[PDB]
């Protein structure tokens, strides 16, 4: 899963050798950062609910269409609404697990990989999604670097759905 | 493969879970013990070269029926066969120390190794005592404290030493 | 691989004997129905998006434990790998219905297909409820006797759900 | 092994992906020109004894030496004779099995591969089949497009000798 | 691979020694034997098609069932494989009477022969009959008194004929 | 392992044909020259023992700091000493077995592979065995073509080490 620490060591793999000082600067840098990144983690984790409930009605604000029409691809019944719910917080949780492993690994793995062939086989709109990432970036509450942290792995979802 | 912190992320995943109050505490220790980490990686790999031929040397002088003729470290080409094993085991266990977790180990090092010595009639029991060697000579020179901010790193160094024992077990 | 007449064919080389009357008019009678297999594939073919989709929405629906966190469906990058399953037998499915015999249908995709899955962990009681259901649409959809020449396809129905099975028989 | 359909199949599998109506279209060819691929094949099967033992005797004519020279790998004793009608059945058999498959598989697989190494192994000419299939060509009694079947698989097999 | 003097020396250095007084005699008789090993190489190599041909023509006027339609030696692609894998059989024999070791028949033709031929259902009892038929046509031609200066090459031909078993023997 | 006879079956082996008599040619010449090259095996073995202890003490003269420098990778202990001696007597047993054998193939094997590998891990000196072969060389007391074989190998070791 690609985080600074395994990226170090996949680099100096392939090329068989031992770790260098070019590595653990890399880890080290790693492990500077952390400190902002698991502020945005811990205070995503802790407003979770709200950012989802929030970003959720967002994208039924901004596509109206989305509560009304017919169709288990649309939030126009409970368990659309679940599903839709369930969406957004599985976006919320990928994110936070990139602020703890440093790197888009997680959800490059997990939400990434696959996520077009998903978008097109159950017609769901990647402009839908979009909104919900943006709300969430709009209102996370953070500020200095770990806010700089949140938006960059939120505007990494972001231009994955572009 | 993954680290320490991809870890947890994994296992929360299949919980389908954000990461709990201890959680987040666990990984903010290990990164505030990073520096120590960093060092024994240093350390360790900056005398690579002295740690595998040393624990060579010592191994061959207590085998000795290893170099004889007709052993398996016998002729020019599986004595450097032999050597180049010790120096990828040392780099794996070293890949572990950096990344906190032993999967890169176990996946690319020591999975199927056995196997591949049984099937080469090498002995697996020879190679552990050459893993065990270099273990006690990379703690000593990881742990030193001399040329270093002072500070209690055993935790550490237990961990280290948890890596050797492994591949060590691995083959023999 | 073989298609219905080369199979008789295989069969008669294997004798060394010409063909028999019998085998001729058996040949010839597939060839007059020609026409509804052709329809029988063009159908199904063109509802394929639709005819995967709903099955999986369905499967889903009724073992939701595929998609829960942890589950084999769980991830974008697995229930890719589901969907792409399911539109690969179909594929196969619908290439023995044109060829009038299993052959490449057993080799191409079910042989060693089980094997596959226990690896890998998929559960194939699952798959096949997946491949049921897009039998049961595929032939409601092939043998819907609107907006074609009037007949009966009874005979073609029941040798599709025989492929469909075969699929379904090979992973659960 | 190798017919339209079989052929329709192979294209689609090796793209990935379903038959279309390219595909569909070559089976219906197929279909359709059996009728006149089946008319043949019968009636080659129906008179194959007489074809066989015409086409031996005219290959014997041909080439005089093939009934006098000693040699096994001439007809000059009961034993050849005997080879070389059930060589040239097996051409004729083979003819027949492509007019059924609509193909050349059959022959392709069952007569043409290693057809080289057979001939230059056990001394056969390949002139003495050549015409063995000239004559079954020319008194095949089939007019019409039964012919224009037949012709194509007997010249298919003289090429392959050529 | 290895040749009547490698195998020799690959034992002394197994064993770490110089060669002795006899090991040296041994293979200087094998250097004084030379000329009549490659004649009998040359001899048979020479006559190689009609030693297949002649062994083939008799395998089946002895067995007809190979040939009849069904059986594994019918079809010209079954045929000519049928023919390859009898020349190459003597191809390889004829490399251990130039080496004087059977390694590279060994090594290269005969190790994983039998499952080759049971997997693809060919009869492995008939192969060694048609090895054996090479073999009595080989040993005529190598040891054929006509042409050549006189001598005695009962033990090459008693060499040769061991290779000829072994080979036989590896697939019956 | 390379000898003039496993060289030529692995170039017919490798062109899938039998031996020809460009082979056969390259197998005489190996039998023809075998006369001058066991004449000199036979030589360096009897007098194995005086050339190994000769050559030793011709390499610590060349490099006196070799008898007395710490460290196990030099002669200036027991051990060391009879490191060194078996190291030159493993060389001439080499030689030996290249003129058994016709070839280079036993030294290639046993010795040359991961030879670089070996002298760099355990800081010994190619210098040091080139004084050692340079040593036999000029003692061996053959002459005439017996002389050409041993030199042809010892310099081919030399060469190794260079
Ligand atoms: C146990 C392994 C030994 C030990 C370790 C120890 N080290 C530190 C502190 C630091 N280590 C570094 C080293 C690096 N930082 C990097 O970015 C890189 C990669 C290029 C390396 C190699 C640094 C910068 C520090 C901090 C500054 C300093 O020198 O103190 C500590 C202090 C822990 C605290 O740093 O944080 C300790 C305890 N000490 C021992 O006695 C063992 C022998
Ligand atoms: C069962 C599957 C349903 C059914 C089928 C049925 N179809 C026909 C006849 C025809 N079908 C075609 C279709 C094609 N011909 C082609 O070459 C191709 C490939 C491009 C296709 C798709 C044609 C041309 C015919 C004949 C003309 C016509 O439209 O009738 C029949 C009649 C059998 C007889 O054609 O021969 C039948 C019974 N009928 C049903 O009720 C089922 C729902
Ligand atoms: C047994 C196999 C038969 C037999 C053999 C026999 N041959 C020789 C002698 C010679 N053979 C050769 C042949 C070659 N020399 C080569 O370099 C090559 C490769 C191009 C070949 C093929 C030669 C040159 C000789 C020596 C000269 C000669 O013709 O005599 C002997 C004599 C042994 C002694 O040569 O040394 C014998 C006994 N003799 C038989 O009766 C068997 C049928
Ligand atoms: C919300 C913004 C809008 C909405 C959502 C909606 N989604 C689905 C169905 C699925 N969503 C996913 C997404 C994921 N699965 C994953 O494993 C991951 C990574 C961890 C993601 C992001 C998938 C796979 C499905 C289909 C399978 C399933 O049901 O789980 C639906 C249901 C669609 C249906 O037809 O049943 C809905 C309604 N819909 C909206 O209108 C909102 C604006
Ligand atoms: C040394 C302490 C002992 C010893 C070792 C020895 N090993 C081999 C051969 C192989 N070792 C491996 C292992 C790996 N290859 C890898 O790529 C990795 C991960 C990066 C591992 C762990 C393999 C694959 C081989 C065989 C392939 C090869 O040799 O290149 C030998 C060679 C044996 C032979 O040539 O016959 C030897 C001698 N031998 C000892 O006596 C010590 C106890
Ligand atoms: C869907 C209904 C169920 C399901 C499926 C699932 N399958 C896989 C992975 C693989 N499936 C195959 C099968 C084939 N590959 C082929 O080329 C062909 C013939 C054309 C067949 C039949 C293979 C090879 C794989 C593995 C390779 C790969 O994934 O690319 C997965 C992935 C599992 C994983 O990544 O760990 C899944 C999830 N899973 C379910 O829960 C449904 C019941
Ligand atoms: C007839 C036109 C002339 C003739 C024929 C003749 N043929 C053979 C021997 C063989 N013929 C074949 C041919 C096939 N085998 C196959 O499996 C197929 C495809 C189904 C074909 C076409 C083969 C393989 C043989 C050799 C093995 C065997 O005996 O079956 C012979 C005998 C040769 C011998 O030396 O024993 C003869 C005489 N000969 C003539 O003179 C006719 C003009
Ligand atoms: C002939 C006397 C009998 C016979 C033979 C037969 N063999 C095969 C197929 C194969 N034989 C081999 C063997 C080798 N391949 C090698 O490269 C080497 C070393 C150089 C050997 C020994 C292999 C690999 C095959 C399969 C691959 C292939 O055919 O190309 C067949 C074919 C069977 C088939 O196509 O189904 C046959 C018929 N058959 C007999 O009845 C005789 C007793
Ligand atoms: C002698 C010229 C000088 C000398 C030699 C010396 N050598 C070693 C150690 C080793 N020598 C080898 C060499 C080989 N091993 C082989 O299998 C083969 C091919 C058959 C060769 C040529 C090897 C592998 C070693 C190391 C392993 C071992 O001990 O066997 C030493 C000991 C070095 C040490 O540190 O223990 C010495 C002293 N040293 C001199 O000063 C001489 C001038």
């Amino acid at each position: 899963m690609k985080t600074p620490i395994t990226e170090a060591i996949a680099a100096a793999d392939t090329q068989g050798r031992f770790l260098s000082n070019t590595e653990l600067q890399a880890v080290d840098g790693r492990f500077k950062r952390a400190v902002a990144s698991m502020e945005a983690a811990r205070a995503l984790t802790n407003n979770a609910q709200s950012l989802i409930d929030g970003a959720a009605q967002a994208v039924y604000q901004k596509f109206p269409y989305t509560t009304t029409m017919q169709g288990s691809q649309y939030a126009s019944t409970p368990e659309g609404k679940a599903k839709c719910a369930r969406d957004i917080g599985y976006y919320l949780r990928m994110i936070t697990y990139c602020l703890v492993a440093g790197g888009t690994g997680p959800m490059d793995e997990y939400l990434i990989a696959g996520l077009s062939e998903i978008n097109s086989t159950f017609d769901l709109s990647p402009s839908w999604y979009i909104e919900a990432l943006k709300y969430i970036k709009a209102n996370h509450g953070l500020t200095g670097q770990a806010a700089v942290e949140a938006n960059a792995y939120i505007d990494y979802a972001i231009n994955a759905l572009s | 493969m993954l680290d320490a912190f991809a870890k947890v992320v994994a296992q929360a995943d299949a919980r389908g879970e954000f990461l709990t109050n201890a959680q987040f505490d666990a990984l903010s220790n290990l990164v505030k013990e990073g520096n120590k980490r960093l060092d024994a990686v240093n350390r360790i790999t900056s005398n690579a070269s002295t740690i595998v031929a040393n624990a060579a040397r010592a191994l061959f002088a207590e085998q000795p029926q290893l170099i004889q003729p007709g052993g398996n470290a016998y002729t020019n080409r599986r004595m450097a066969a032999c050597l180049r094993d010790m120096e990828i085991i040392l780099r794996y266990v070293t890949y572990a120390i950096l990344a906190g977790d032993s999967s890169v180990l176990d996946d690319r090092c020591l999975n199927g190794l056995r196997e591949t010595y049984q099937a080469l009639g090498t002995p697996g029991s020879s190679v552990a005592v050459a893993i065990q060697k270099m273990k006690d000579a990379a703690i000593a020179i990881a742990n030193d404290p001399n040329g270093i901010t002072p500070g209690d790193c055993s935790a550490l160094m237990s961990e280290i030493a948890g890596y050797f024992d492994r591949a060590a077990a691995a083959v023999a």
